[PDB]
């Protein structure tokens, strides 16, 4: 969930 | 009031953690692992038909504050154990054979701060010595090569693995309950959105796990699994080569305890709407991961 992936 | 089919906020679920354990005590027990930065309680449900020395599957949602589908599916699936117990036959089977451990909200602190001020809030809500910025990633925090890659030394980072593993009360509270209880935790499953995938070990290295082959059928089945009622398309394999290093997670922490069975789930969607899933696909996401999650509860269970 990290941005943007 | 809470519902199961909207997104509840922290007041409406933690009232809900008392309401379906006291009109289910025969199927649902409570306790709390440990507070929160903010004092908040880490409640965690044992679902299952009590008995001696059972076996057990340890589910969290909610590590990422911001990821409300992983919230809303731990009320769904409790919702599901409690209604299908007695009247679907794999489910019943499961509850009398083991228990569910289902920790519904871990982050509460960063949770509450989406609802309330934030709602791209992913972090905890922990301050930091040295900087007005807020928070660790919980899922950073992890002892399992912790802040060697994936993750940042800037507590301004929203990867921010914090000033040592374990630093945050609510993955201390989380490691310390899977250690005094890790003869019978048997799988550990955590859930996440979003990007449709599931994931197992290892995300801090590019090595994989000796039971490799193992858990890449085991995802392999139950992303077909979740497939089967929607086509929904779900993508699998080692962390750190399938989504992206990230050193310090829960999922390759628990499996160095010796959990064997260890997946981290991504809920959806693939990015159109991202962590700001429509209420109306709550219902259909938490169904197919339902498939998903029995599937892998019942390999567990016939290898014991
Ligand atoms: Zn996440």
């Amino acid at each position: 969930x990290v941005y943007a992936f | 009031g809470h519902s199961y089919e909207k997104y509840n906020n922290w007041e409406t679920i933690e009232a809900w953690t008392k309401q379906v354990t006291s009109e289910n005590p025969d199927l649902i027990s409570r306790t709390a692992i440990g507070t929160t930065f903010l004092g908040n309680n880490i409640y965690l449900l044992k679902v299952g038909k009590p008995g001696p020395n059972k076996p057990a599957i340890f589910m969290d949602c909610g590590f990422h504050a911001r990821e409300w589908i992983s919230h809303a599916f731990c009320q769904w699936f409790v919702r599901e154990a409690v209604l299908t117990y007695g009247y679907e036959s794999h489910m019943t089977e499961f509850l009398n054979k083991l228990d569910f451990y289902v920790l519904p909200v871990l982050n509460i602190d960063g949770y509450i701060y989406t609802w309330t001020k934030n709602r791209m809030w992913r972090k905890t809500r922990s301050t930091n010595a040295g900087t007005t910025c807020i928070g660790t990633d919980p899922n950073r925090n992890f002892d399992a090569g912790w802040c060697t890659t994936g993750a940042s030394t800037d507590p301004c980072d929203e990867t921010y693995c914090g000033s040592a593993a374990e630093s945050e009360k609510e993955t201390k509270a989380l490691a310390d309950f899977i250690r005094n209880n890790l003869s019978s935790i048997k799988a550990y499953l955590t859930i996440h959105s979003y990007s449709q995938m599931i994931l197992y070990p290892y995300s801090y290295d590019y090595k994989l796990p000796e039971n490799n082959a193992e858990l890449n059928n085991l995802a392999k089945a139950a992303v077909k699994e979740l497939a089967t009622l929607y086509g929904t398309k779900y993508t699998y394999g080692p962390g750190a080569t399938t989504i992206y290093p990230a050193a310090g997670g829960s999922d390759d922490w628990a499996y160095d305890q010796g959990i064997k069975y260890s997946f981290t789930f991504e809920l959806r969607d693939k990015g159109r709407y991202g962590f700001i899933l429509p209420e109306s696909q709550i219902q259909a996401t938490c169904e197919e991961t339902m498939l998903a999650i029995k599937y892998v509860t019942n390999y567990v269970l016939g290898h014991l």
